[PDB]
């Protein structure tokens, strides 16, 4: 969770809303077992 | 140095010694030939159960032994020997009808639903092991009828089919078997593939977090580090194959690891996850004789 | 010279004239999770005196008709002392415990208690319901009882569908009314995981049956209690965030 | 390798502006302004990012993870944050 | 290479852009009590990484006529968190503090916040009433405020009688709106004895005093808070029994 | 060896290094000459209040100076010399006249009931120091009468006395001073008797647990490391002897250290244990002026 | 914005621990992650009389 430690403080004429780009990664200590197949594709028919 | 009680148990606390080495013991063990003793203060037969440890009196200090060279084997005591036969697990039924408008069979992974195997699995709380899959496939009749089959490991979390030719079956990752129905049964090798250290047939949890009811708990003891998946079959076709196909799997249980041995059941089983049984019929393990002084 | 013994742990002692021995679960002490073993990689904590000593639960009469009674272990300790804050505060939990049963009794009396623990003791719904969908499950309370711990309903099965019989091959010991007055055990961290919940996975569970049942003649006294005591040993606990009763 | 996170998924918030949790001067304070579960293989932000992508390609995962602010406002904004990972229990807090 | 900071404690981590400095108090680092000066002999408590983090109070906010805030330590710290628990289950209690507050603004707004500890903060009665039976005393609430804080109701003497001209002479740290955005101060254990209930006797308390008030145009931002934190450092507890909240 | 996060900081947590070494400094500090210096990026006149710390700017290094053996002396700042002059404490007034049938007069021992030297002992929070008492006594008119007079030292614990002839008066363990009104005064030396490890003139806290109301917290701050029994005084008589007593007591402090420096204050005294005041009669430090840009 | 990733890695923000990682990594080499067969294309020959 992301709260508000104090505020989001700004002088006159500059905007009050702005906005904060959330990017993620893993560590260096990150490792994967069994293979598996995916589930965010879908095929009805075959794509000819 | 300022203070000293941190450090004085720090370097304290090290492994402590819990000195209970055991042996290689390649045969049973002989007897050494004993006379008679007519000693006061030195008793081997006294012993006390209440330091909940066995009795130690061996044969030498009770009765006058001689001596055998006992050259008998106790090699298929191993667990590794007495785990390495295969059983059944489970079985599919695969009805290939016109008015079983399905095509695929699915089989939730889990050993616990046949009797034979599961007494024996059960009686170690902790196992870790290597599984050794063989699957026979028959029809309804035992015929054998020349009829390609796949078989498709869906591990937790990938698609499950949904149709005979839906696009799941590709399998591009998933491992999968293709074999004919007229061909020695399929055989692979599953490794250890929970995320803990080792599977636990009994988990006296819960899985969550949570208010937990007590009318119907149904979620008590299901401990998820022992589901492993899913086993998807199907015959490799476009249309019908109008056949009752009916599919057996025998696990084999290779480098195996028991911890923290178990009572053995005594009472039936009525559920596959759950041991429960029923108070109204409580099924002693010894049976009945007419008299106690009376051995029959 | 071997009847008397005295346990002392953090700031507590627990004395005993009559118990002759000490049962250590498996010939193993408790000893922390080594770094070839773990799997978390914060930092836990260990306080070591404010949780490890002998807490004292409620006592339980034993009748002439009594069942046996069960506990289930970090579950009584969750609400009292210390070790309740930790356990309620941190996510992994780590500890072994030392069990100490004190059942006493005149020399006129006569008894035996069967004091044993049941790693992953997990109980079974009494009943003959086949599908798993109308099938009895124990309730919450009857499976996670809490300090005030549980009674049987039919303890030749433990509740477990096992027999009570092939039970002695757990950490047990006797408590005949005829040579000890108390029963101890030393048992390690028994589990599958490095670190486990506090909350959710009970370790084991005591058990303490009646088998031969309490005989006495008129005029002794009849208020025979049962007194548990359980000394959590190095004790570590990781994953600190808000406190969650349950 | 860092790729972004689409935090801000809820309806009505079409296009682009999913990548966005925006950020405006609160007249409350101790006020919460974003909240995402830390599981990859759920659905939800990870499912955009490229190891929640390829975290369902495998089923078992281990490791730490880590997650990069990256402010877009103006240079005379100013402000603090405080980003809590709290690990399982209860569901998200109520109050910081 | 000197406004930027980050400090790190536990499980938690502070990051700081304008601040420049570390005020270490009376410089001493917070340490354990040596044996040389322990009185107590059981055996302390010292988790290290359970209580040993930075807890976030609520925010106040800064009004353009606001009069300043005040704190108790470790009064705060008595119902939050595993060391609320151990000073609720404990008597004795020793650790020091590191003491963080924000205060971030525009590089348009104008202001300044004397951000100071007082050892031994007695409060004090404002009343003409010169015999002690019916002088007035300060209530509870008001000299132990709690994770709440309270406020000043004459900051010019502290509520204490002394001026707060000669407060400097404390271990203190401006938070001036046009340089610096946070203040931070490093405060050993200071008392009299080697340790020291934590319920009843408060070793100290903090101080925000607006001595510049809050000026700024109007269209700027009008709501300015004021964050504190706290870590407790190098903590020790002893004397374990039932909790007693106060 | 096999948990070593517990090592790495135990052999880590020694006495951390807090280096703020002073020096032996017997006379004031002299100064060093200095010339001009047209320099970029070096400058001692710039500071910044906001770090907590005092400018360092010398004068050497603002303004050309000259040198200067300075040979002006410090001793009569140390805190030893700044205690070692008595002043008063407290006075008693013993009326052993007709109608007042008492015969004794009770003190309790409390420093904090003249201004004069609390304020100098409580710019210092947490003081230790060994006290020399001084009794003067006289009459009411500050005459002498050879009238013999016993002081008695009653610590806490010990019972006061109940009457001019009382039992109490036997000082068979109490320390107790017999002297003449017409001699020197009754000089003692009394060491640091407190249970703790130094006076605390302030105590922000309570004695004792319980429930604090918020009406009369009469107990708030009081703390009994502090208190130091009672100072009992009566004239070595079996009838009352006619005269108004007034005894003076006065205490030198010496082998003194004080700890945490403390804000002198301003606003007058109320209370002897309580640091009350006004807040409709705030006597601010600084005298008025007329304008801010006229200096007198 | 300088293009490259995060590398506060655990021990320089949070107090760790030390653990002998003992995972494995060799099921992720791309090695293994193509080593499994998959459907590519299926052909229909219906060599009927029509
Ligand atoms: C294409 C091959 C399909 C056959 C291989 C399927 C994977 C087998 C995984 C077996 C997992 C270990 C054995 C299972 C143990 C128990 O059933 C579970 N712990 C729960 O009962
Ligand atoms: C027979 C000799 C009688 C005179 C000696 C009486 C004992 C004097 C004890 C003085 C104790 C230290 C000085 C007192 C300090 C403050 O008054 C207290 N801390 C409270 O105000």
């Amino acid at each position: 969770t992301l709260w508000y430690q104090t505020n989001y403080v700004v002088p006159p004429e500059t905007p009050g809303e702005a906005y904060i780009i959330a990017m993620g990664a893993a560590q260096d200590n990150f490792t994967l077992k069994i293979c598996k197949d995916t589930d965010e594709v879908t095929q009805q028919a075959v794509l000819q | 140095d300022p203070v000293e009680d941190i450090i004085h148990d720090a370097l304290s606390s090290t492994v402590r010694r819990a000195i209970t080495s055991g042996q290689d013991v390649n045969t049973a063990a002989g007897t050494a030939p004993s006379s008679h003793r007519l000693e006061t203060g030195r008793v081997p037969a006294l012993q006390a159960a209440e330091t909940g440890a066995t009795s130690n009196a061996t044969d030498e200090n009770m009765i006058e032994t001689r001596c055998v060279m006992n050259r008998n084997g106790v090699l298929e005591a191993t667990i590794s020997h007495f785990f390495s036969r295969s059983g059944l697990v489970g079985v599919v039924n695969l009805t290939d009808g016109g008015t079983d408008t399905t095509g695929y069979a699915v089989w939730d992974i889990d050993i616990m639903g046949f009797v034979q195997l599961r007494r024996k699995c059960e009686m170690f709380t902790y196992m870790r092991f290597n599984a050794e899959f063989t699957f026979v496939t028959t029809t309804e009749n035992g015929e054998a009828r020349p009829f390609m089959l796949q078989y498709m490991y869906v591990p937790p979390g990938a698609p499950k089919p949904t149709g005979r030719d839906a696009f799941q079956w590709q399998t591009a990752t998933n491992p999968s078997v293709f074999v004919k129905l007229t061909d020695p049964p399929a055989q692979v090798s599953v490794p250890f593939m929970s995320p803990a250290s080792a599977y636990q047939w009994f988990y006296d949890g819960y899985p969550t977090f949570g208010q937990h009811p007590e009318t119907s708990n149904t979620t008590y003891g299901q401990c998820p580090n022992n589901m492993m998946g899913t086993f998807a079959v199907r015959v490799v076709s476009r249309v019908a194959s109008q056949l009752k196909l009916q599919t057996r799997v025998y696990m084999k249980l290779k480098h195996v690891r028991a911890w923290i041995p178990r009572p053995i059941r005594s009472q039936p089983y009525l559920l596959k996850n759950f041991p429960n049984y029923d108070s109204s019929k409580i099924t002693y393990s010894a049976r009945d004789r007419a008299s106690i002084k009376q051995a029959n | 010279s071997d009847r008397v013994a005295q346990l002392t742990v953090g700031n507590s002692s627990i004395t005993t004239q009559e118990a002759a021995n000490i049962v250590l679960a498996y010939g193993e002490w408790p000893e922390y999770c080594p770094d070839t073993d773990a799997t978390a990689v914060d930092k836990p904590t260990r306080p070591d005196v404010s949780v490890n000593r002998f807490y004292t639960l409620d006592s339980k009469m034993w009748q002439e008709n009594s069942t046996g009674w069960y506990w289930k272990f970090p579950d009584v300790l969750n609400k009292t002392g210390v070790f309740g804050q930790n356990a309620q505060f941190h996510y992994l939990y780590r500890s072994g415990f030392c069990l100490h049963v004190q059942c006493n009794a005149s020399k006129f009396h006569q008894g035996a208690l069967l004091v044993a623990v049941i790693p992953e003791f997990v109980l079974a719904g009494r009943g003959s319901n086949t599908k798993p969908n109308e099938a009895p499950h124990p309730g919450f309370n009857t499976t996670f009882p809490g300090t005030a711990g549980a009674s049987f309903n039919d303890p030749y099965v433990l509740d477990s569908g096992v027999p009570l019989s092939q039970s002695l091959i757990y950490p047990h010991q006797w408590i005949n009314l005829r040579t000890n007055n108390c029963a101890t055990i030393i048992v390690p961290y028994i589990n599958a995981v490095p670190f486990d919940s506090a909350i959710n996975h009970s370790n084991f569970g005591l058990i303490v049956v009646p088998v031969s049942p309490l005989k006495y003649s008129s005029g002794a006294t009849t208020a025979i209690p049962i007194t548990v005591t359980i000394a959590p040993l190095n004790s570590e606990f990781g994953g600190l965030r808000q406190a969650v009763s349950q | 390798v860092e790729t972004i996170l689409e935090v801000n998924n809820t309806t009505d918030a079409t296009g682009l502006n999913r990548l966005l949790i925006p950020v405006s001067a609160q007249n409350k304070a101790d006020e919460l302004c974003a909240a995402f579960m830390v599981d990859p293989g759920r659905i939800g932000p990870w499912q955009s990012t490229l190891v929640g992508q390829i975290c369902r390609y495998y089923t078992q995962w281990s490791g730490s993870l880590k997650v990069t602010f990256m402010f877009t406002g103006s240079f005379m904004a100013t402000g603090k944050m405080l980003i809590a990972y709290s690990p399982p229990g209860s569901a998200q807090p109520a109050n910081r």
